């Protein structure tokens, strides 16, 4: 909803991996940003829009 | 979830008893930020005054003519008003 | 039957039949949660209650 | 890193909602103490009429 942001989790298929790093993308960040690691932490700006 | 700043902005039954915890620090985020900004000058001393604390809830009106004229005493100090006595001293002395 | 060597005092107890006993870590729920993880967790208390 | 320890003035980023859980009633308590602290005298407090301060904006400025 409005302002609400839910964290996403990313588990890789290995249960390891070395030197790993996600650098995650969306179409138009304007929407949203994010990124990091496995750690999402998605943030909601509009109440609309897929 | 609201993305209002101010009061009267969203249903306190909005919550639905249903809605994910997760969404209880943005509540009270809400609040706090909409009581900072509804009232940012209280800063000294509570300050209580509760309108009076009897009646003036209601009958404190401004629409066309004010009311509950002042009941101040003589104004000495700070000339404003023509106080019968000085005014009745001047015309009577010219 | 429970005894206290600090005041030296006995006293009795009930235990929910238990065949062995132990000390652990709760789990994550009750070794301290925070807001952002109770993202599939609401208020109609999903099989869980005593919190 | 105790927060939940503010009169008169709040923070509402403070909670940094990635914290424990002790955050909650704590924070509710305070929230109600200071709303008791601020007016501890409240029946019906309706001396606005739909926004008069607007059009009443002159308490500021006792002179006109």
């Amino acid at each position: 909803s409005r302002g609400s942001q839910y964290i996403l989790t990313a588990t890789l298929s290995p249960a390891n991996a070395p030197n790993q790093n996600i650098t995650w993308t969306s179409s138009n960040p304007n929407i949203a940003t994010v990124s990091g690691t496995s750690t999402q932490g998605t943030i909601n700006a509009l109440l609309a829009g897929f | 979830e609201t993305n209002a700043v101010v009061i009267t902005d969203l249903n306190p039954l909005y919550p639905r008893d249903r809605d994910y915890i997760y969404e209880g620090a943005a509540q009270i985020r809400l609040i706090k930020q909409t009581l900072q900004n509804t009232f940012p000058n209280v800063t000294e001393p509570v300050d209580i005054d509760s309108d009076t604390f009897k009646i003036m809830s209601e009958k404190l009106k401004f629409t066309g003519d004010a009311m509950d004229v002042g009941g101040l005493m003589i104004k000495n100090v700070t000339p404003g008003t023509g106080d019968k006595d000085v005014v009745t001293k001047g015309q009577m002395e010219a | 039957a429970v005894w206290n060597y600090e005041f030296d005092t006995w006293s009795f107890r009930t235990i929910p039949y238990a065949q062995c006993i132990g000390l652990v870590d709760p789990p994550v729920l009750e070794r301290g949660p925070i807001w952002s993880d109770f993202q599939e967790i609401t208020w109609d208390d999903p099989s869980i209650k005593e919190l």
